[PDB]
């Protein structure tokens, strides 16, 4: 007897089902835990050990308990991946694994008064950094572009356009350009509980710079759903952090000057008048790389736009072959 | 005896500093030519 | 000086270029 085999096999041919159906809003696994140890996930869900990095997408709205993932790769292996609410629940049960951990005074507590953990050390707390473990995002994580300079300054104005230049005529259909200029330096995952919605109650938020800098992802959805990344240049995209954990997780390409010596040697390209940025230009490198940057996977670094072309193009093309 | 002072390094660092300038400039030069 | 400069500068040519696969083949 197998009543599940009539359903799970139906479920298995329901998970991907028609395959060609476009996958929906992404659901990114971030907590690493064994997915093979305990057999679960409705369809028996034999997915590999969970981890961060892997950018999965959910479209099967069967049950809230476990979701479906789409890791960035050709084929997009489909497995019953835990929900954002349930992933922090599967990590919960292991809190008492090591000798009834928590408030209990477990030290030689075998006799008379005993101490089990009450419902106080679990996820009932930690509201300040209360963030959903899964990151809902969209299509082909756009790649962000950062080099040591001030955006909108001599060396940038000409060169910062040439970073895509070829990509406009080379990388299209798969990729598109939506040039925007805003200040994405206020929210990363969830900070403000009263976001932009009314400018009539004399709120200090509306008096500040909210709304347009808030709903960047909301309006870019129309292009993000188009399976195409975002190319933008503004006055805030200058360094790691903030954008390193903002509403869109970043793939960073480094337009670096390599040696600081040629930073100042290039900084006077046409004569002089660095007066807009001279000091902040030398620390423009120092504000991002002296401390371990732990970013810039694709270092667009060479004395060639043509070799930096292949350095930039090779990664994106393979990374974009995945969604095929 | 004279290589220990590092005099070869200065010329060694001079070539790369000169080599990584022309491609930096012409990239900047042709970028202006593509027009906004 | 020229011979040593060549043998010490063109040597890194391989270790820099050929690592094009190092980021990818990994």
């Amino acid at each position: 007897e197998s009543a599940r085999r009539e359903v799970e096999s139906q479920a298995q041919q329901q998970l991907e089902r028609a395959k060609h159906k476009p996958v929906a809003f992404a659901v990114r696994t971030n907590v690493s835990y064994c997915g093979v140890l305990d057999e679960e996930c409705p369809v028996q869900g034999s997915g590999v050990n969970f981890e961060a990095k892997d950018f999965l997408h959910i479209k099967e709205k069967y049950s809230n308990d476990w979701w479906i993932g789409r890791l960035v790769k050709e084929g997009g292996d489909i497995a019953f991946i835990p929900s954002p609410q349930r992933l922090e629940s599967i990590r919960l049960k292991q809190e008492q694994k090591a000798r009834r951990s928590g408030n209990p005074s477990s030290l030689s507590d075998i006799g008379n008064r005993r101490s089990p953990p009450p419902s106080l050390a679990k996820q009932k707390q930690k509201q300040a950094e209360h963030v959903p473990p899964y990151d809902v995002v969209p299509s082909m994580r756009p790649v962000v572009l950062v080099g040591p300079s001030l955006k909108g300054y001599e060396v940038t104005d000409m060169m910062q356009k040439a970073l895509f230049d070829f990509l406009k005529h080379r990388f299209d259909g798969r990729i598109s350009i939506t040039r925007v200029t805003a200040d994405l330096s206020l929210a990363k995952r969830s900070v403000l509980n009263n976001p932009g919605k009314r400018t009539i109650i004399e709120r200090s938020s509306a008096r500040s710079s909210i709304a347009e800098v808030q709903s960047e992802i909301e309006r870019i959805f129309e292009l993000a759903k188009s399976l195409q990344l975002v190319v933008l240049d503004a006055d805030t995209i200058n360094h790691p952090a903030q954008l390193a954990k903002t509403s869109l997780a970043p793939i960073i390409v480094f337009v670096k000057v390599s040696s600081p010596k040629v930073l100042q040697r290039l900084i006077r390209s046409r004569g002089k008048s660095q007066m807009k940025h001279l000091t902040v230009q030398m620390m423009a490198y120092d504000k991002l790389v002296q401390c371990p940057p732990e970013s810039f996977d694709v270092i667009l670094d060479e004395n060639q736009l043509e070799d930096a072309c292949e350095h930039l193009a090779e990664y994106l093309e393979v990374y974009w072959r995945a969604t095929h | 005896k004279a290589k220990a002072r590092g005099d070869f390094q200065k010329l060694r660092e001079k070539q790369q500093l000169e080599e990584d300038l022309k491609g930096y400039l012409d990239w900047i030069t042709q970028a202006e030519d593509i027009d906004p | 000086d020229a011979e040593s400069l060549t043998s010490a500068q063109k040597e890194e040519e391989e270790e820099k270029e050929r690592k094009k696969l190092a980021r990818t083949a990994s």
